[PDB]
């Protein structure tokens, strides 16, 4: 075995502490401890003080030696070493022990979410719960923009109804004429104007970028997107009018 | 046990004690047992929020309901429900109705784990061997044991309130 | 764990507990005889202590000096020891019994080992060999509980000024 | 086997099977235990008095103010008997008959039978059930006494 | 299903509203379990009104603390507010067990009305159908009798 690790006096370092050092230190470093490693000091002293060597030390030299050796509490135990050796294995295997940020910190949720996607080198395929979970996937797929089997005008109508119904509120309330007796027809006009402006922007997008994911086969490129935008304008008008009708009637 | 093995190591005082002192699970099929758990977790998850909602309302924090009723509602959560404006209650029912619709029809949970309403099963491992993770069974215990306590707790709140104030 | 001492085993929902979360047994294995002897003797006295505080409230010894009211558990000690008194009658008695333990295990308690500890030899009720194991654990489990019980009795009774069985 | 006694045989002028007898045996032993607890339980508020005391819920320092064999109530200890009822259920839902593989075995938590004095099977199992039968009649007869024939003693 | 214990004689397969055109095979047993449970409750419910009418109210005290001689509690509706909530809780608990006993889950022996009473177990003399059909038929009569009895106690005001 290694020469300097045999018959080392307990006064230099205790048996349990030495075993803890040897466990913490990687095996390949036992023969020649590097430098600034407790094992390096153990070697540099056990080769000077021992049974066949200098058996006594000055009180100050021994005092300084006792403050260079580990104090039996600053060394990781077997379970902690297992924690590290397995945490690093998880991290390198592409799996992340799931954690959630909290009040300046994060709680470990005790879950192994496989992190690297199907393309391990792709940066945007790292799968997370909020985008790649079952609920997230089915929610995104079932949106009007993505729902299967919807004609482009249906997607446009649904999105427009949502936008037009919502956009009335910010104007009819806390608007310039929020306290007038009408106070809602103004909001209706402003919401219809916002719907028209964003529809014009969508028409610009469809006449410049021309997305072709909604076009049926053998059609003018971007025709599906243009139809979706026109029916979004129609749906925005309808939703704004419906919200105004509900506000006035009720 | 056979079929109760699908919900094994997940209940009892200690985690691996199938309690069932009524035979409610024996002779029942695997899908029925999974559906019984889906009912248990859903009750418990609502019970946990119910108890938290009860305490943040029985202490004096009913802002939406003090600002809608234009007066501080009574601390007693049962009596505060009556004072809460009917528009508020109907919207509360509708929001849960949308959530219950959303989970069931558009984004259904799997049929093997009908309680994965968020759907971690497509990114979770649950079967690896790491220590600093793969404690998902333990956090399943904490959800179930806490939720079961919340279920009997919230009933105690309602029963005592409706009887001995 | 701790020789063959019966502190663990038959100890609740788990068969064996083995509660030594400081290592006072592994660190000092030569004292497992002393520790058991101390643990048992603590339990027996505490059990007599708790059953003590209650019975004076009903019957009083015929010593005719203890036959006086107002001698609760916060003043009986400092009252009986006199200028001697009943407390020395008890202390002398405890000396007589404790001297017997010396004879059985030698003067230095060299014979004290991990199996004869807390075994004065008074065998009237026990029977068989497995019951002795069962009764030994039943002894300690009662004894350890009363050690914490009389600890709560003495502290709570004198702090909150209870001095009687509720000790509240 | 088991509770078959000596002065009478199977005493079945009405179960008479295996599985049905097993459930009936569980009822028999269960009723036997309560009566023995109740019979000795009723004699104690008698001589040795209504022993209780100490700070109890709405019954602080209550000297077991539930008098008479029925116990009555009036917010005196009998309302606290509901806590006995609740905690009796806890033992009835944790250490119960569904995991009680034999007739009415609770795995002998106290280990009284591990040579402490009771024994497995033979007279002890027969003595428990026979004593339970006597106490059940005694407790019922004691119930009649309190109702229309004064008190216990 | 057209050959179970319910078809007595005066009426055949009496399903005017068509619960059986779509009634699944397990749904029959589920609804049969509902019918058997309903009928047995009704028989107990009926006895529970006709018997305190002729036979006097219980000689006793009902609640040993709140002076209930069984005579201040009327036989019929309104007794729900006279009997204590705990005597109501305790009967609720007793009925609570009687179903949290040996299970009546779908497919279990408790799901077809079998629980283990066996007060009348004739030695299979072609009478198992007789006792079964009688229990179902009487339960059907008891349910109808109770609802009339409930309307008798309500519309008139008290008792009958
Ligand atoms: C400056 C604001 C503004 C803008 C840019 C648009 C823009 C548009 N509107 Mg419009 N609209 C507005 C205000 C505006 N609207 C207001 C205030 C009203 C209320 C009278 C309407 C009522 C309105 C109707 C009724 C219709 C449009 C339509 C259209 C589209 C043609 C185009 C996207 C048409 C459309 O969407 O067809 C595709 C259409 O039929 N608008
Ligand atoms: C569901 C369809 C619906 C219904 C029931 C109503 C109902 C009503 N609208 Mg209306 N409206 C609708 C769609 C509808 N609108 C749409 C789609 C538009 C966009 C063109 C409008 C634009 C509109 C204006 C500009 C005005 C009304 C007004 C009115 C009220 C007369 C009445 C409550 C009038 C009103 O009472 O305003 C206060 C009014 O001035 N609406
Ligand atoms: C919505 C209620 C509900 C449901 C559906 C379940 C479902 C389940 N539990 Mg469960 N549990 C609950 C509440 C519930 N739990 C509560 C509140 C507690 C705390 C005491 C527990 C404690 C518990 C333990 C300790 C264990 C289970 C287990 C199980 C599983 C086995 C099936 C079973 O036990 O019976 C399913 C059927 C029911 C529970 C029927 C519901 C109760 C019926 C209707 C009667 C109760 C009425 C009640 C007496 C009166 C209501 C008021 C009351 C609060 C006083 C199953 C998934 C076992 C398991 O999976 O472990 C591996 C197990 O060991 N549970
Ligand atoms: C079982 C779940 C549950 C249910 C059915 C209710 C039901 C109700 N809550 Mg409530 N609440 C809950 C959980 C729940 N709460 C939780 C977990 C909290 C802590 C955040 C609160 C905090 C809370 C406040 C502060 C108030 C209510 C109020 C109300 C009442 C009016 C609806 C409303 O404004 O809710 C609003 C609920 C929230 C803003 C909480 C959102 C947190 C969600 C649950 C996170 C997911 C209604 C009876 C109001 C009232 O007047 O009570 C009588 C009111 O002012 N709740
Ligand atoms: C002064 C009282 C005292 C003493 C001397 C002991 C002594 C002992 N106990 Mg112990 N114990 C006590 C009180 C005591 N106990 C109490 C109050 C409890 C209840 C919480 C327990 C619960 C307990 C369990 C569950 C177990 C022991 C065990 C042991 C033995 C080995 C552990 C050891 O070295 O402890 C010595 C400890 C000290 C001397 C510390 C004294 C207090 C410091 C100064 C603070 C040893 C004979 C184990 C055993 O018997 O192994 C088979 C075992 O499994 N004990
Ligand atoms: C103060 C009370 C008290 C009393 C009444 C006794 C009484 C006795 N001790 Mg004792 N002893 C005491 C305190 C006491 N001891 C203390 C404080 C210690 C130190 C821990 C000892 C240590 C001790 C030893 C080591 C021995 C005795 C022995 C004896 C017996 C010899 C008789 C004798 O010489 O009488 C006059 C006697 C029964 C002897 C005996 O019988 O044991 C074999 C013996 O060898 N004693
Ligand atoms: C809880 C009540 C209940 C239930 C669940 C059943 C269930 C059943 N009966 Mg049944 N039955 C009942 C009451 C009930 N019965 C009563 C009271 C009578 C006496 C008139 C009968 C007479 C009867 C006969 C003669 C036969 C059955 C049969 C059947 C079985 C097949 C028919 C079916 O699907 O019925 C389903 C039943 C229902 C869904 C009940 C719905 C009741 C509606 C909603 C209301 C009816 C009006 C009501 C009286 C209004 C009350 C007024 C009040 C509001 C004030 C099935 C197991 C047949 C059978 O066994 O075939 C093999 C058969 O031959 N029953
Ligand atoms: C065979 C059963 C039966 C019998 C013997 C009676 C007997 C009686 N009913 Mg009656 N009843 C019954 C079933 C029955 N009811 C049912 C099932 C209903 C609901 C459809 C009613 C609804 C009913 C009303 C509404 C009235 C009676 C009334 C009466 C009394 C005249 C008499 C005591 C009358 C009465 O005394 O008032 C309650 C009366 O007005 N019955
Ligand atoms: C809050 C203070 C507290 C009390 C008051 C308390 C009480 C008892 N504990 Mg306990 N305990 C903790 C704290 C407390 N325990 C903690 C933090 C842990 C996690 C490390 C823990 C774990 C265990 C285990 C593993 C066992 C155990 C035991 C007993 C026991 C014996 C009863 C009997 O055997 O007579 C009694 C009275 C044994 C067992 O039997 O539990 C029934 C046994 O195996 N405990
Ligand atoms: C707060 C909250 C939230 C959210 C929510 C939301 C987001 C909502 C929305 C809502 C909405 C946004 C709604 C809307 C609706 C709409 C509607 C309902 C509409 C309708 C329309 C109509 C009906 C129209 C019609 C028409 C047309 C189409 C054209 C012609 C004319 C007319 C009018 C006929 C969360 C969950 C996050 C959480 C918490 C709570």
């Amino acid at each position: 075995k290694i020469a300097y690790l045999q018959d080392i006096p307990r006064t230099i370092v205790e048996k349990d502490a030495l075993e803890l050092i040897l466990k913490n230190t990687p095996k390949e470093q036992w023969e020649n401890p590097p430098e600034d490693s407790y094992l390096y000091t153990v070697k540099a002293f056990a080769e000077m003080y021992g049974p066949g060597k200098a058996t006594k030390m000055g009180w100050w030299d021994y005092y300084r030696l006792k403050m260079d050796m580990p104090d039996t509490t600053r060394l990781s135990s077997e379970r902690e070493l297992q924690e590290i050796e397995e945490y690093e294995k998880l991290m390198m295997s592409g799996k992340v022990p799931f954690a959630v940020p909290g009040p300046s910190g994060y709680f470990f949720t005790g879950f192994v979410t496989q992190w690297k996607g199907k393309e391990p080198f792709a940066g945007d395929q790292v799968i997370t719960l909020t985008e790649n979970g079952l609920f997230a996937k089915q929610f995104l797929s079932a949106l009007a923009f993505y729902r299967e089997g919807l004609k482009p005008w249906q997607r446009g109508l649904e999105i427009g109804m949502a936008h037009g119904y919502f956009l009335i509120g910010p104007f009819t309330s806390l608007g310039p004429l929020r306290n007038t007796p009408e106070a809602a027809t103004v909001g209706l006009l402003c919401g219809c104007a916002i719907v028209g402006i964003v529809s014009i922007g969508g028409l610009i997008f469809g006449s410049t970028i021309k997305p072709t994911r909604f076009d049926k086969d053998g059609d003018k490129p971007g025709a599906g997107f243009i139809e979706m935008i026109n029916w979004h304008a129609v749906g925005g008008l309808g939703g704004a009018g419906f919200a105004h009708a509900l506000i006035t009637v009720f | 046990r056979e079929a109760p093995k699908v919900l094994a190591g997940t209940g009892g005082p200690l985690p691996e004690s199938f309690w069932d002192p009524a035979g409610f699970t024996n002779n029942k099929t695997d899908e029925e047992l999974l559906f019984y758990r889906a009912a248990e977790l859903k009750h418990g998850r609502i019970a946990m929020a119910a108890v938290v909602g009860w305490f943040t309302n029985a202490s004096g924090f009913h802002y939406l309901g003090d600002l809608w009723l234009k007066k501080p509602a009574s601390d007693n959560p049962i009596e505060a429900f009556n004072q809460l404006s009917l528009l508020g209650v109907f919207q509360m029912v509708f929001f849960i109705g949308c959530l219950e619709w959303l989970t069931t029809v558009p984004c259904p949970p799997p049929k093997d784990a009908p309680w994965d309403v968020i759907g971690m099963s497509d990114v979770l491992e649950e079967d690896t061997d790491e220590n600093p993770m793969a404690e998902y069974k333990k956090i399943q215990m904490q959800e179930l044991n806490n939720s079961r306590l919340a279920m009997v707790a919230i009933i105690g709140l309602i029963v005592q309130a409706t009887t001995t104030g | 764990f701790a020789g063959g001492l019966t502190g663990s085993d038959y100890g609740g929902f788990g068969g064996k507990y083995e509660w030594d979360p400081v290592g006072f047994s592994t660190r000092w294995p030569e004292h497992l005889a002393w520790y058991r002897e101390a643990e048992l003797k603590h339990g027996r006295i505490a059990m007599l202590a708790f059953a003590g505080l209650l019975a004076p409230d009903l019957f009083r010894l015929p010593w005719a000096e203890f036959q006086d009211s107002s001698l609760d558990f916060a003043n009986a000690h400092d009252k009986f020891v006199a200028g001697f008194g009943p407390m020395w009658w008890g202390f002398i008695a405890c000396g007589g019994i404790e001297y017997q333990r010396f004879r059985k295990l030698g003067l230095g308690m060299e014979g004290l080992t991990l199996e004869n500890a807390g075994n004065l030899g008074w065998f009237d009720l026990p029977k068989n060999s497995e019951e002795r194991l069962f009764y030994e654990t039943a002894e300690l489990k009662n004894g350890r509980l009363a050690m914490l019980a009389v600890s709560g009795i003495f502290t709570a009774g004198i702090f909150w000024d209870q001095h009687h069985f509720p000790f509240i | 086997e088991l509770g078959v006694q000596a002065p009478v045989g199977f005493w079945d002028p009405v179960d008479g099977n295996v599985a049905s007898f097993r459930r009936r045996r569980t009822v028999e032993l269960k009723h036997g235990r309560i009566s023995m607890l109740a019979a000795m339980g009723y004699m104690t508020p008698e001589i040795t008095g209504k022993f209780p005391g100490y700070l109890s819920p709405s019954t602080l320092l209550k000297y077991d103010d539930i008098p008479n064999g029925l116990g009555a109530i009036s917010k005196v200890p009998a309302l606290g008997w509901a806590q006995i009822f609740v905690y009796c259920g806890y033992a009835e839902l944790s250490q119960d008959q569904t995991p009680g593989s034999p007739g009415a075995e609770g795995n002998f938590g106290f280990k009284v039978l591990t040579s402490s004095d009771p024994d497995s099977l033979e007279k002890k199992l027969a003595s428990e059930i026979a004593n339970g039968r006597l106490a059940m009649m005694a407790f019922t007869g004691m119930a009649t006494q309190d109702g229309l024939t004064g008190s216990a003693w």
